[PDB]
């Protein structure tokens, strides 16, 4: 019944089967390599059928030191991984190995990677907005539930506080998990992130799936789809609502051109997989939600070349229906956790989505921080005396604005020791409405730094 | 003096060590050969990467293996290649010989000596393709890496471990910075700690050969040649060599990494590792796709430079460190090597031939270079100096358009202006000089502390080298406090702004006014 | 042999490109029309020639060397092979004497001499057959002493030009009494690509059999563009793997010595000598693209005729930055280097 | 001290050429007396069994091997089907 | 610099000299050598004391 | 044979049914080369030898060439023997300092 | 015991041979041509091992008129050259037969084309300044006296005319010996060095090697391997130093990219072989100066559609010690030689080997003339009145700079009608040095264009 070796090139392996016994595609097949100082179990993912009972496969592991006509067993199922409570607080491999504690998991229930999204029949019939309970997102770029949110941004703006923050958000508000798509990370960020979470104690709670850029591109493509595995189990048998990071979804773009350039297929515009669209569908049209239950999902994506027109991210942004930018310009302001309020968006933000009041209320901050933002080059050339004195009044309300966008966030709890708020929706919109009126000018910009609710900055200017 | 009984011994020595195993092995057949390529038939038990030996000496790599025969790339002397040859396999994948004796030679990229210096003493052997250190066995990158270059060490900080791109156009000094980085280390190796030397290896791909002496030449003037190995493998080199020559060079590197050494590889440079894989790859007519390149070339430079790490404590502590070189044709940035390599190091020194020209040497663009490591790189003595730094030469490039109506700009911003300009020549730094981290601290310093403000901006890098000379002569102390402590104590701050005070009163300017 | 013709049943010609190890692969030089599978080939016995003499003056012809104005057959002197050797480096002499064509714009400041090729590189609607045909009509001056020594033939190939462009030429040469000593060869736009690639190479063998009698004569190739087109077509046909742009790779070796093959002979010759322009159009007024950066490498100078210098007045719109003459003022009489001896320097500054 | 090694450098210079060159002589006056042995017949029945020998002594069999599947299979069946039957034709069929 | 760079520069030039001069004496001498060494090579060879 | 040749050459295609004959004569073959023939009781000692290194018996073609100046080499296969007195004379060239 | 000719397709002929009689790779074997006209010995080099004793074979004559089963005889060497101190003073073609004396070969010793370049042990840096005479040149791009040196531009951009007075100015003082290789070069400015070199005395001591762009594939890659097996000689045998001089060595790499698709090869970026940087390699490595005897080499390299990025040129510039690039956009304002101060470079530029005082003057009118061309673009749209005092004044120092790089060449004048000048090396110091610093800023501008020295520019400027 086994299989044979009968060509290779590069992560490309071509077997050979006995008539009756071809494997179906998208199966896995295990082959050893056994010269000694790259002893390994070879996994093969099956892609085509070539005839002459031949099967043209692509390779989770690098071929070298594989030798021609040695043995391959067929598993008679998919990649799968391994899914239950027991998942979270680890790393695993896309393959479902894992990187903490060799062997861990064997015992596990194992699902298939390749399987479908939910059926028509079973979608919500209108969006709903989420309650993260942070004072910028609920306001100014309201979040979906079961949606996908792009983030912008890099290190020295807060990105990894923002991941820590958005766990403990999942954990302790709704009694959900999170999964994390490392979708071709860096090793030493991988390393980075795990003892980040392990010193947050956050890692309690969370599964990570890490495929690194060390390895062929077949793994590099099957991580996201892995992790989305897990985050499909905890959706649908532990019935909890999940957030499912994934950094980054541009290297699934490429790692798919890459395997499609490597089984000879024609590329598309700009060098591109012919599947894109689709093959990203797949992936994308599987996060949401169903039944009551929901998988929210954060995309770390790059642009090549900063233009928004090139395949990669131009079908991405087909699908997401929210943006969080990063800015090192509000960073260092000390406005944690510096998103920026007029490049960030959301596609909720509408008066039949959300109320007519928050729809009036973010036109309004908008507004305001807008005029900020084009007199900010008057004042650093000019200074605040050259101003007349209707437009400095609107900027003692600008710089107050920006500033009560701060939040105290659970991340921070870590090194502040106070604890986190987690302000509901129904006062944002107040505070900001009374904001924006100018109702609490008299206070300094010290009594708005890191405060959270309206109630705190009570508190807080009693205090100073 | 030379003797008889040596030479004779060691030809008496091979002679009565001469003979041979006899045994049976699997042989096959040249049945083609072009271009750089030969396909052998049979060898039914042959491994993906085995040396094959060919009957002229020369090697090939069996890169290739189809149902009816090999397809091997020639490493070197193709021509003596014919239909008809018998091929002989060597037991094993490709592999190099490593250990301490490698310092100070040059080798071609089979690890064999270059130079003409004789034989080299091998330690140990290494494959070419062992598994990079996983996620479970690193540490936080936390160790600088000591550049020695102003505009470096204080913007885009290099730790041990860090995997940093020099990506620029051509003659913008990408060599410069790295043979700078290089010989800067020497301040350190002199002595005998070994968490504090670090060890170097410089790969040359793709060079002219001179280049190569020029460099050997720049490190032996520097002393550099007692820790430094090179790997060469110039232009004329068959495409084999070339593509191997990073790989060899990171396999050296990782002896000495597994042993708790701390190493610093630079790969010189990578746009020609990738154009000789292209060559390779295209002549066993494998499938092209973006800019004709195969479909795993991100995979090619990944599992290069993912092999730089820092070790943790259970493995002795060691760490890699890689500089990778890229050229950019017309300073773009969106070409397919380019895009790879920046995606997968962790900072980027952006050099740009246009700051080159107006005089900002080395030309790196502070305004776009960054580095994902961060303070964790820097002392305490630098943090407390450089954190500022970044944002002066922000508002300094949004304010450089004034600079023709500094009489109309408001004194709040003026002051940042002569600051910005100031900075800006600060940063600017002669070749081969690279500086010791306790005399960097000091000379970002006077521009960030203000004490430079006096002087006019023609006379600022003729100034602090002649205060850096003054300082190292009648007050070391300063010196000797930063680099034993780690930090700029409030007695070391106070003596020095005191001895630039002394030292600004001795100073004279270009056009004879005093700075006082 | 390799480039022998064949001769096909309905009196059509082709030529043998490609040899296999069990087939030839032919080109048909005329109406392919009427071939069929299973018919007869019989070989000719001759490498791809064209006959030639001095009998052509005043013919329009097919690239076959055979008349198309319809005044009846030509009364040839021989054959020629079209591609015999261009006159080696020891033959060669040096250019030195001028071909006066009689527009300011051109003959002072970048002049053409007897045995140079000047591009005549232009976009359309510029100028670029007015040029040509104006230095063809300019020509009549000299003819009229009959002196061997000084008197310039002309050839003029059309690749590519519809008919009715190919017949307003024809008459305004017989206007100013040019068709006296012009030859026409005709690879009008309905013609197989097999003729419209084979134009220039039979317009240097009816020129070259003068030149090596001691005339001097003159090629105007109009336009090489079209030749390029009709190479690419022969070749992705006869299914060669294309280089950059979709080109053949060789298409540089189908310029270098059509182009190569027109200079001044020595003495020990009958120092006669053959002046080439041949003329690119350049798509959207870019210089810097492959066809024409090989043509201006190939040649001694160029006239780049350019549609924003057309429009406004300055008329022929030479723009006088780039155009050059690498030859110069060895290519002048005495009064005209002494008279225009920097004048393109000062325009350009 | 650059120049001591570059002294250094002429030295093996002359080290390696020497050892080389006097093996090179070795190996080829090893040839002219190897010839000479060979030149009759009771060197080559003897180098032959000392080799023999050497094989007697080599490891014994260690391997056990001593046109596409769907073509392969096939003529495996066909040559089933012959076996039966050359099995009674074969003596004049 | 400019002294002590020349002092090397004939310095190479004297052992040169000097070299040329041993290494055509010590290659005689070897010579004699090599004979010998050659005809253990040939018995190593043949496995037999040729 | 010579009435199907089809595409192959002459040469190879007799080596080729000599060895589909010995094979269904339940044996195997050995190509081996030397400056001179063996006597037939070193034959049958070469039998012997290879009859121990291989399961089936091998049946042995002597292909005589001078070239061998001394030894013999053996292929069987597409595994050899490298036995000859020239191809140690080629080892101690190459393999030299 | 000879082949025959099997298949043939432009300058790519595949011959078969006898079993045992397949010639190596790179021998030279003969063919003959028997119609009419065209009847010749065709001289035919061995590329590729097809397998089954076919060999594919790249021929030097034109192919016109060979016929398949021809006989085809193996000579078992390599294309051979004729070296020697009487090759000095004749014109050979690639294939080393003398073109103006038929046969003279003959008798010489001949070498091999093919040989392998001098191992790294042999090479040391080469840092003696070859002066020139050239303001531009010696000020700005240093030549180097045993280094590589090159040309670089666009089509018809002058390059035949500045390496004709390299020649005139470096071979003419020469006291050793010199080569000349025409690769691919347009033979009338062939001619026209052949008769300038014998009206001069120079020709009784040159080599003249000519493989024109007329000719085939075949010897426009062997020519240039040729003239340097010529060069090869005279350093190696003779260590009498010599100048080599190239003109074009981008048609090798052009040659090969012809060839390389017929020799079924698949093609890379823009249609060049994907050997290209190896094949170039192997030529470009051969022409260093080993310790103690030198090669000075001056190539000119074209570039494709002016475009600085194709691969052939960005190969080449790794190869190189100092490079003085072209550029239409200068030679369009007159500006003749038209080097571009900018993008030219040298690596003996260094004030260790320089001085210090040509350093600092070579630094100061490159940074004035990289503001200019940043300027440029302001000063066409807002016009020059708008700038600062400062800015202005570095815009008409600028504005005199360029104009004073430019110089009348000897081999100009047909094309100025003026006698050409040198200029010392010290003087151009010193000129340079007094316009960086405005002592000459109240001239007009017209009076530094093709100048020379301050005594011309003095002389010119009393003319206005």
């Amino acid at each position: 019944t086994a299989g044979r070796v009968v060509r290779i090139t590069g992560p490309v392996v071509d077997v050979e089967f006995p008539r009756g016994s071809v494997p179906e595609l998208f199966n896995a097949l295990h082959a050893e390599i056994t010269f000694g100082a790259l002893a390994k179990t070879l996994t093969l993912e099956v892609a085509q059928h070539l005839g002459d009972s031949l099967v043209r496969c692509i390779s989770m592991q690098p071929t070298d030191g594989l030798v021609r006509g040695v043995e391959v067993t067929d598993t008679g199922a998919s990649i799968s991984v391994p899914v239950g409570d027991g998942v979270k607080g680890h790393v695993f491999n896309a393959l479902g190995d894992c990187l903490d504690d060799p062997g861990y998991g064997k015992d596990f229930e194992h699902w298939s990677i390749h399987r479908k999204p939910p059926a028509f029949s079973d979608l919500e019939p209108r969006t709903e907005m989420l309650e993260t309970g942070l004072k910028v997102v609920d306001l100014l770029t309201p979040y979906v539930r079961g949606g996908k949110i792009a983030l912008f941004g890099g290190a020295g703006v807060g990105k990894t506080v923002l991941i820590q923050e958005m766990i403990n958000r999942i954990a302790r508000n709704f009694g959900g998990t999170s999964v994390f798509a490392g979708v071709g990370e860096r090793t030493r960020e991988g390393n980075d992130l795990w003892v980040e979470l392990a010193d947050a104690n956050v890692l309690k709670d969370t599964a990570l799936v890490f495929g690194q850029m060390d390895e062929p591109p077949g793994t590099r493509m099957r991580v996201a789809l892995s992790a989305l595995t897990m985050a499909e189990f905890f959706r649908d048998e532990q019935g909890q609502d999940v957030l499912l990071f994934i950094d980054n979804i541009f290297r699934f773009t490429q790692a798919g051109s890459e395997v499609s350039t490597l089984l000879g297929r024609m590329p598309s515009a700009v060098g591109y997989q012919p599947t894109l669209a689709d093959e990203m569908g797949e992936l994308q049209e599987r996060i949401t939600s169903t039944r009551g239950r929901s998988i929210t999902s954060m995309q770390a994506v790059y642009v090549p070349a900063d233009d928004y027109t090139d395949p990669a991210p131009a079908t991405t942004f087909a699908h997401l229906d929210a943006t969080t930018e990063l800015s090192r310009a509000v960073f260092s302001k000390g406005i944690f956790p510096a998103v920026d309020p007029l490049a960030s968006s959301s596609t909720i933000l509408d008066p039949a989505i959300v109320g007519d009041e928050h729809y009036r209320v973010a036109q309004e901050v908008i507004r305001i921080l807008q005029r900020y933002k084009d007199l900010q080059d008057i004042i650093a050339i000019l200074g605040i005396d050259e101003l007349s004195e209707e437009d400095k009044q609107l900027v003692n309300r600008a710089r107050r604005i920006e500033r009560f966008l701060s939040q105290n966030m659970m991340a921070a709890e870590q090194f502040t020791g106070q604890p986190g708020s987690t302000v509901p929706l129904k006062e944002t919109i107040e505070a900001f409405d009374k904001l924006t009126k100018g109702e609490f000018d008299h206070l300094p910009e010290q009594a708005f730094f890191l405060i959270g609710g309206l109630d705190d900055l009570a508190k807080k200017a009693e205090s100073l | 003096t030379i003797s008889a009984a040596d030479i004779e011994g060691a030809i008496e020595d091979y002679v009565s060590s001469f003979s041979a195993d006899t045994e049976r092995e699997e042989i096959g057949t040249v049945i083609d050969a072009g271009d750089g390529i030969a396909h052998v038939e049979g060898l039914p038990s042959v491994m993906t990467q085995e040396l094959l030996e060919f009957p002229g000496g020369v090697l090939g790599v069996a890169l290739n293996l189809d149902e009816h025969s090999v397809g091997a790339v020639i490493l070197g002397e193709f021509e003596k290649i014919e239909e008809g040859q018998q091929v002989k396999r060597t037991g094993e994948v490709l592999s190099v010989p490593v250990g301490d004796a490698f310092l100070g030679r040059v080798v071609n990229p089979l690890g064999q000596p270059i130079d003409g210096q004789g034989d080299i003493a091998a330690e140990t052997r290494r494959a070419l393709e062992l598994q990079a250190p996983s996620v479970v066995q690193r540490q936080s990158v936390s160790e600088p890496l000591q550049t020695g270059i102003k505009a470096i060490d204080a913007m885009t900080p290099i730790g041990r471990g860090q995997r940093q791109l020099i990506i620029g156009d051509r003659k913008t000094g990408k060599t410069a910075v790295c043979v700078d980085t290089i010989l800067n280390q020497r301040e350190a190796w002199l002595t005998g700690d070994p968490k504090q030397q670090v060890r170097c290896v410089y790969v040359a791909i793709g060079q002219k050969g001179t280049t190569i002496a020029s460099v050997k030449r720049a490190l032996e003037e520097g002393g550099a040649m007692e820790y430094t190995t090179i790997v060469a493998a110039p232009a004329s080199d068959a495409a084999g060599f070339k593509w191997l020559a990073p790989y060899t060079g990171s396999a050296i590197g990782q002896h000495w990494m597994y042993n708790g050494k701390h190493v610093l590889i630079v790969f010189d440079d990578l746009s020609k590792q990738a154009d000789a894989y292209r060559a390779i790859s295209l002549l066993l007519r494998r499938p092209p796709g973006r800019e004709a390149f195969p479909g795993d070339v991100f995979y090619l430079h990944s599992r290069l430079l993912e092999r730089c790490a820092k070790l943790s404590d259970e493995l002795g502590g060691g760490s890699m460190t890689g500089l990778p070189i890229i050229e950019t044709k017309a300073n773009d940035i969106s070409a397919f090597i380019p895009t790879n390599v920046i995606s997968i190091t962790d900072g980027q020194c952006f050099l740009e031939s246009d700051l080159f020209n107006q005089g900002v040497r080395p030309a790196i663009n502070v305004g776009v270079s960054v580095s994902r490591v961060g303070g964790a790189a820097q002392i305490k003595a630098m943090k407390e100096v450089a954190g500022s730094l970044r944002l002066d030469l922000s508002q300094y490039r949004e304010l450089e358009a004034f600079a023709a109506f500094a009489s109309d700009l408001d004194a709040a911003s003026k002051a940042q202006l002569d600051r910005g300009a100031r900075l800006v020549e600060l940063l600017k730094q002669p070749q081969y000089s690279p500086l010791a981290v306790e005399e960097q601290v000091v000379a970002i310093f006077l521009g960030t502390q203000g004490h430079l403000d006096s002087v006019p901006v023609e006379d600022v890098q003729r100034f602090e080298s002649e205060l850096l000379e003054h300082v190292k002569a009648s007050h070391s102390d300063i010196f000797d406090g930063i680099r034993e402590t780690k930090k700029l104590s409030e007695e070391a701050e106070e003596k020095l702004v005191s001895v630039i005070n002394e030292f600004k009163k001795g100073f004279q300017a270009s056009d004879g006014s005093s700075v006082v | 042999m390799t480039q022998e013709l064949l001769e096909f049943p309905g009196g059509v010609l082709g030529v043998a490109l490609n040899l296999d190890e069990h087939s030839v692969g032919a080109v048909i030089l005329g109406e392919f029309e009427k071939i069929e599978e299973g018919q007869q080939v019989k070989r000719t016995g001759e490498v791809l020639s064209v006959p030639v003499g001095d009998a052509f003056l005043g013919r329009v012809v097919n690239p076959l060397g055979q008349p198309i104005d319809g005044q009846g057959d030509i009364a040839a002197e021989t054959r020629r092979a079209l591609e015999l050797q261009a006159p080696s480096v020891v033959q060669r002499q040096s250019v030195s004497e001028p071909l006066q064509t009689g527009i300011k714009a051109i003959d002072a400041m970048t002049p053409i001499g007897r045995g140079q090729r000047q591009l005549i590189i232009g976009d359309r609607k510029t100028g670029k057959t007015a040029v040509c045909v104006d230095t063809i009509l300019n020509q009549r001056e000299a003819w009229l002493t009959g002196d061997p020594k000084q008197q310039v033939r002309c050839v003029y190939v059309a690749i590519g030009q519809k008919g009715t462009t190919i017949a307003s030429v024809k008459r305004a040469l017989e206007e100013g009494g040019a068709m006296e000593y012009t030859t026409i060869v005709a690879a009008p736009a309905s013609d197989a690509a097999g003729f419209k690639w084979l134009a220039p190479y039979t317009g240097s063998a009816i020129g070259q059999h003068w030149m090596y009698n001691g005339k001097h004569v003159l090629i105007v190739f109009d336009d090489l563009s079209k030749q390029a087109d009709a190479y690419r077509a022969i070749s992705l046909l006869l299914r060669r793997p294309p280089g950059r742009e979709a080109f053949p790779g060789d298409v540089f070796y189908l310029h270098s010595r059509l182009l190569e093959r027109c200079a001044k002979l020595s003495d020990e010759l009958g120092g006669g000598s053959m002046t080439g322009l041949p003329i690119i159009e350049t798509k959207a007024n870019d210089i810097s693209a492959f066809i024409p950066t090989n043509v201006i490498s190939i040649t001694d100078g160029q006239c780049f005729l350019e549609s924003d210098l057309f429009n406004q007045g300055v008329r022929p719109a030479i723009n006088v930055g780039v155009s050059v003459s690498r030859v110069g003022g060895a290519a002048q009489i005495k009064a005209m280097k002494e008279v225009a001896g920097s004048l393109r320097l000062d325009l350009s500054q | 001290a650059q120049g001591a090694q570059q002294i250094q450098l002429m030295r093996q210079q002359l080290i390696r050429q020497l050892r080389t060159g006097l093996g090179a002589e070795a190996v080829n006056k090893a040839a002219e007396i190897v010839r000479a042995h060979v030149a009759d017949p009771q060197a080559q029945s003897a180098t032959v069994d000392r080799f023999l020998s050497e094989l007697e002594q080599m490891a014994p069999s260690s391997v056990v091997i001593d046109l596409r599947a769907a073509s392969r299979q096939s003529l495996a069946a066909l040559v089933e089907k012959f076996d039966s039957v050359a099995g009674g034709l074969d003596a004049d069929g | 610099r400019a002294q002590a760079s020349g002092e090397v520069a004939q310095t190479l030039t004297q052992a040169d000299q000097q070299l040329s001069a041993q290494g055509d004496q010590v290659r005689s001498g070897l010579e004699s050598s090599v004979d010998g060494l050659s005809a253990k090579l040939a018995s190593r060879i043949l496995g037999v004391d040729v | 044979t010579v009435g199907l040749l089809r595409g192959e050459r002459a040469d190879e295609a007799v080596i080729d049914l000599a060895e589909l004959a010995v094979s269904r004569r339940g044996e195997v073959v050995a190509h081996v080369s030397a400056a001179a023939e063996l006597s037939d009781a070193q034959r049958t000692r070469l039998t012997e030898v290879l009859s121990r290194i291989y399961g089936r018996p091998v049946s042995v073609q002597l292909h005589v060439d001078p070239e061998l100046l001394g030894g013999l080499s053996i292929t069987v296969g597409d595994e050899v023997i490298d036995g000859s007195i020239a191809s140690r004379l080629a080892a101690a060239q190459t393999g030299l300092p």
